């Protein structure tokens, strides 16, 4: 059934899951043309699918020639979503295979369920969170390997870092949860609060600076004080 | 014109034939039915008037042998029975006829509803869908699951209708995921009609008798099927002219005979309004949409 609040503890069992969102696979700019009208230029997207337990994102850059001389690119680009799991999971040996493939829009259940038709034992689930996984595109290292795409690509990066020596799957979710949700409702502010000591440096590999555990602390007390105001900037509270 | 005999009416019931109806009282003195047009099939149904549950009736056509209805006290239903004997069977309907105890299938000259309904309905097809090939003529109830609903369970007992399912490796080629499921063209012309089906008429016969067999007896599984069958040719874009024309006479009649106050659990509101609003034959269906709309248009 659907992934939501009461059955969350279930991303962090030992059954291989994937969350795909597709947020990002399809966009644009918007623009005026010289005769006034208004026309869209795609540029790179990606199609997010993570590991939760282990931290795994297989990022698939979505090339803008994949949309040439298509129509209708908001819906194949949910197929396309879909194609690519698909070939993702088929690349996989049987038992790194995930069980389960939870979509974070409901519009991308029917599109990865035809494609997945060769792997009846796969469930295909939505879920009722209403996951930040949109702002991925607000963690640097990541738009910069997609809008730098001249093809086709899939890059792999680990989304904890290496959180998962400290911490478990669960609080490197939920921490991973509340940086993107920080980076959501106010990009700068978020980035603001990373970056601010110039000492605490990002790893070549990792996403994310190399916080200290106490310094961990703090940084998820700001990102939190940031979404709660935020929240009151929005809805005058 | 034919005649189907009852032996008599030991329990109160209403009686159906085809698209009539009659209330027989307790042991009232009736020996069946005449003037039964001869070409077509038929269906005589029952529903007792103590127990609502269970509709359930009898598929024939009399070109196939002389039938005839007997009460059974032991199995507490109307049985159809074939007889064997020519001359006991004349014999016996002259005789129910001269004393006038028969109703007459009450059909006015002007109208061609049981044949628009049952246009392509064989009962050769009909005893493929409903198994028990020792009988001429063929059992169907309410309850009466099928094949479909027995995959997702007595398999003698079954409604052996094709299975359609949308998302089925069936329904979708390899390397054609978005395009199949888009549009189920060669699931329509390919795998059902050209493959399974053999052509359009048989295809309309099983999509006709599940709309009867739904409309009949309530059967739930029939109305999934004939819902089915209608989705696939509102969802391919390439469908025959020749076939969209009938398809649209076909559901006009149906929806036309269906009861007013039945429409609510008989009329699948989604697949009416994508197959009248947003499928590819949207603009090909004129005469069943103006009637939806001038008589359903809640449902819409
Ligand atoms: N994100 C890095 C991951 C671990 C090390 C490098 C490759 C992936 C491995 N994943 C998990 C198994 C299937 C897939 O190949």
């Amino acid at each position: 059934g659907a992934m939501n609040s009461s059955n969350y503890a279930e991303l962090f069992n030992n059954d291989i899951k994937l969350f795909v969102d597709d947020t990002n696979v399809y966009r644009v700019t918007v623009h005026k043309t010289f005769e006034g009208n208004v026309a869209t230029k795609a540029i790179n997207g990606c199609i997010f699918t993570l590991n939760p337990k282990t931290g795994h994102l297989f990022l698939k850059i979505i090339h803008t020639s994949v949309w040439a001389g298509q129509k209708r690119l908001s819906q194949l680009a949910k197929w396309k979503t879909a194609e690519e799991v698909s070939a993702l999971v088929r690349s996989l040996p049987k038992e790194e295979q995930p069980k389960q493939i939870i979509v974070t829009r409901k519009a991308m259940l029917d599109p990865l369920e035809v494609h997945m038709l060769d792997f009846p034992n796969i469930a295909i689930r939505p879920t009722e969170l209403r996951l930040p996984f949109s702002a991925a595109m607000s963690i640097d290292k990541l738009s910069d390997v997609v809008m730098k795409a001249t093809e086709p690509q899939m890059v792999l990066f680990n989304i904890y870092d290496d959180w998962l020596d400290r911490i478990s799957s669960y609080t490197a979710f939920s921490r991973l949860t509340l940086l993107l949700r920080a980076l959501k409702t106010n990009e700068e502010s978020a980035k603001m609060i990373l970056l601010s000591d110039p000492t605490i440096t990002i790893k070549s590999y990792h996403l994310w600076p190399s916080f200290t555990d106490e310094q961990w602390i703090t940084i998820e007390s700001q990102m939190r004080d940031l979404i709660l105001t935020e929240y009151g900037r929005k809805y005058n509270v | 014109m034919n005649t189907v005999p009852f032996t008599s009416a030991p329990i109160e019931v209403t009686i159906g034939i085809d698209q009539y109806s009659f209330n027989v009282k307790e042991n009232q003195p009736f020996h069946g039915i005449k003037d039964i047009p001869i070409g077509h099939v038929h269906v005589i149904h029952f529903q007792h008037a103590d127990n609502s549950s269970m509709r359930y009736g009898y598929w024939f056509d009399c070109r196939m042998g002389n039938f005839y209805i007997q009460y059974d006290p032991k199995d507490g239903l109307y049985k159809m029975m074939e007889e064997r004997d020519g001359a006991k069977f004349e014999n016996i309907v002259h005789n129910f006829k001269e004393r006038q105890m028969m109703v007459s299938y009450p059909k006015i000259d002007e109208d061609d509803t049981w044949y628009n309904l049952t246009e392509f309905v064989q009962m050769d097809k009909i005893r493929k869908i409903v198994r028990k090939d020792e009988n001429q003529f063929s059992y169907v109830d309410s309850s009466m699951t099928t094949v479909q609903e027995n995959e997702l369970s007595d398999p003698a007992h079954s409604l052996n209708y094709t299975v359609i399912n949308f998302k089925s490796r069936e329904a979708i080629r390899p390397g054609h995921e978005m395009e199949d499921f888009l549009d189920k063209s060669y699931y329509l012309n390919t795998v059902m009609l050209q493959g399974i089906f053999k052509n359009s008429s048989n295809y309309f016969g099983e999509l006709q008798f599940a709309f009867l067999n739904a409309m009949f007896f309530g059967n739930y599984g029939s109305s999934l099927q004939w819902h089915a069958m209608i989705e696939l040719i509102c969802s391919s874009a390439t469908v025959p002219k020749h076939m969209l024309d009938k398809l649209d006479e076909i559901l006009y009649y149906q929806i036309k005979t269906l009861p007013e106050q039945y429409s609510d659990i008989l009329l699948n509101e989604r697949v009416w309004n994508i197959c009248l609003y947003s499928s590819f034959q949207k603009n090909s269906l004129h005469n069943t949409e103006k009637i939806m709309e001038n008589k359903y248009p809640e449902l819409l």
